[PDB]
């Protein structure tokens, strides 16, 4: 039975039209399909079906501007206008003996704004240094495009222990955004005068501080 | 209207029984020309289908998978249901339940209804309640714009776990980010809200957290009392 | 008084079109039959001919007889395959075939859309329509032809009114076919409507046959 062949990748600008290929194995180049849309960690979407000779049929819901045709064994996705809300995962699927898909292609949306980063760092809570712990979290979102590297630093000096920070994600913003967690024993938290993280983004750093037992 | 909705385990040791359940609503799993389908995605790949089970008629398994799968309907609770027995890790994936449309007039069959998924991962490893700690706003923030407060949920396993704030009341403003994988083989995450900083003295931020896998549900109060307690 | 000679054919191989039984093919009136009995030169792809012995003695005397194109191949069938229909169990001179008054439908590429089909009686006498309906051996051989692993077919006039489905099964291999196949036949009314309705199985037909058939009996007699 068929098998379906999408590349991984596809990247356009904002507006233009983009085109999506699918390509049957050969010997089926008679298939119908369908596709569907997975934007980052949801469920997927049915798309359209689409006959051999180009006739597509959206799904409720799906808007106008997507469409499809067909070039013999190629099976394609249309998307005119394209918005930042597109950057998503596009499978394709037929069936044959079994249903089948595409390994999807990751379709990326060229063309939104700059934008620097946006820190914000909190010390240990007191629950957690009674607990003879302690974590310090830099919370950077709102960030395009994704290259940040970051760097923590104790008083002045750049610490090298203790640093775990997630790779970046795009979100519900459309903008980037990503974690470090610095996780220290109370006592090395007390040591210093102030800890700082530092994130640089295109080449352009953005720092905060935090100091520790003026509370009580 | 129609809506499917999958529900299980989060986590599964080896060669015991991976079982989950869908349950359609807006629509009745005895009318209408469709099949009610099972494909799951691992982690960081492609879809892969699974089966299909029809009330009446023919049932259709991805024969890779057909030794090791079940498929009932329960027409009553308007379910149904797979089971996968003798999971390995690589059977660790997000599984989604779906709609297989045989669309009588064209011949066509189209998944057009997906849930919204459901991750189950396979591992020895036993399951770790996260402690969630209450990231307190600073006076840095609170001056001329905004201000931050927030909730730290540190070393659970498997993931996930699910943030709300205020019962689910708060959503505009909260920014819930994704886990670290520490080198511990454990996750933490942050919610943040950011807020007016009215000083936030009487105005109550309560995030809750939940993790399945554990049976925890934690309702720490962001007391915003910057440190100041006692 | 002239009768209709059938050769080494019988009823069933000239009625459905065997191959083999193009040669004498249309006289157009007779008073009895003359055939070969038991002739294997009937039903190429092996099954079961319905109601075979009530259309023998229909077919037995007639005052008149027109073959026609009731669903004419290249119009009626766009969303099937009217061509990939043919079988090494009904060979002619060389190449696979099949029966010249039905079409063995399977399906275009992936997908085998319900077909639905009418023929109004518009011809003053009684129109002859027979179909077939195609049981396959194995649910691949189904998928292979028709996708549809539940399929169905009706077929109803006035008079008659009937829902078939495939029963999949591997059958002893006869002419290599391990599959069946089974013929039908009405007659419908002048100014009735046959209606065919088919996700799959169906063999439609292609050629009907407008009689007017004879007082009492005709006579079949064999060689
Ligand atoms: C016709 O008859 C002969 C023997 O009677 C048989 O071998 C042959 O295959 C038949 N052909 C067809 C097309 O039915
Ligand atoms: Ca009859």
């Amino acid at each position: 039975q068929v098998e379906l062949t999408q590349s991984p990748s596809a990247s356009a600008s904002l507006g233009t039209s983009v085109k999506l290929t699918c390509t049957l194995s050969s010997g089926h180049s008679t298939y119908a399909i369908a596709w569907h849309q997975q934007r980052p960690g949801k469920g997927p979407r049915y798309l359209m079906n689409l006959s051999s000779g180009g006739r597509h049929t959206r799904g409720d819901g799906i808007p106008d501007r997507f469409s499809g045709s067909s070039s013999g064994a190629d099976r394609y996705l249309i998307i005119s206008s394209l918005q930042s809300e597109d950057e998503a995962d596009y499978y394709c699927q037929t069936w044959d003996a079994g249903m089948v898909f595409g390994g999807g292609t990751k379709l990326t949306v060229l063309g939104q704004s700059k934008a620097a980063p946006s820190v914000t760092l909190f010390p240990p809570s007191s629950e957690e240094l009674q607990a003879n712990k302690a974590t310090l979290v830099c919370l950077i979102s709102d960030f395009y495009p994704g290259a940040v590297t970051v760097a923590w630093k104790a008083d002045s000096s750049p610490v090298k222990a203790g640093v775990e920070t997630t790779t970046p994600s795009k979100q519900s913003n459309n903008k980037y955004a990503a974690s470090s967690y610095l996780s220290l024993t109370p006592e090395q938290w007390k040591s210093h005068r102030s800890y700082s993280c530092q994130v640089t983004h295109e080449g352009s750093t953005v720092e905060k501080t935090v100091a520790p037992t003026e509370c009580s | 209207q129609v809506q499917l909705q999958e529900s299980g385990p989060g986590l599964v040791k080896p060669s015991e029984t991976l079982s989950l359940t869908c349950t359609v609503s807006g629509g009745s799993v005895n009318t209408g020309s469709y099949y009610w389908s099972w494909i799951r995605q691992p982690p960081g790949k492609g879809l892969e289908w699974i089966a299909y089970s029809s009330v009446s008629g023919t049932s259709n398994y991805n024969p890779s998978l057909k030794s090791r799968v079940t498929l009932t309907v329960d027409t009553s609770k308007n379910q149904f249901s797979l089971s996968v027995r003798s999971v390995t890790a690589a059977d660790t994936a997000v599984y989604f339940c779906a709609r297989l449309n045989y669309d009588i007039l064209t011949g066509y069959y189209f998944f057009d209804f997906w849930g919204q998924g459901t991750l189950v991962i396979v591992s020895s490893a036993s399951t770790k309640g996260p402690s969630v700690f209450p990231l307190a706003p600073s006076s840095k923030s609170a001056s001329g714009g905004t201000a931050a407060l927030g909730c730290l949920v540190k070393d659970y396993f498997p993931e996930p776990v699910t943030v709300s704030w205020n019962s689910g009341a708060l959503t505009s403003g909260v920014h819930t980010f994704p886990a670290v994988l520490q080198s511990s083989g454990l996750y933490s995450l942050s919610s943040v809200v950011t807020v007016p900083s009215s000083s936030s003295g009487t105005q109550t931020y309560i995030c809750n957290v939940n993790h399945k896998p554990s049976n925890t549900k934690v309702d720490k109060r962001v007391e915003p009392k910057s440190c100041d307690k006692t | 008084v002239a009768p209709l000679h059938l050769g080494k054919c019988n009823i069933a191989g000239w009625i459905l079109g065997n191959p083999e039984c193009e040669s004498l093919s249309t006289a157009s009136s007779w008073s009895y039959i003359v055939e070969t009995p038991s002739s294997d030169n009937g039903t190429c792809y092996p099954g079961d001919f319905i109601d075979y012995e009530e259309l023998r003695e229909q077919l037995s005397s007639v005052s008149s007889f027109e073959r026609f194109e009731i669903f004419p191949k290249t119009s009626s069938w766009p969303n099937h395959d009217s061509n990939k229909g043919v079988t090494a169990a009904c060979p002619h001179a060389g190449a696979k075939s099949f029966y010249k008054n039905l079409i063995w439908l399977v399906k275009k590429g992936n997908s085998y859309p319900k077909l639905s089909k009418s023929y109004i009686n518009d011809k003053g006498k009684e129109v002859l329509v027979l179909w077939g309906i195609h049981h396959p051996s194995t649910s691949a051989d189904q998928q292979s032809l028709y996708q549809n692993a539940d399929a169905y077919v009706f077929v109803g006039s006035s008079r008659y009114s009937k829902k078939f489905k495939p029963e999949i099964a591997i059958r002893p291999k006869v002419r290599d076919q391990e599959g069946r196949m089974n013929y039908y036949w009405t007659l419908v009314e002048p100014g009735d409507k046959i209606t065919f309705e088919a996700t799959g199985n169906l063999v439609v037909p292609r050629y009907a046959f407008a009689m007017e058939r004879n007082a009492g009996s005709g006579i079949i007699i064999s060689d």
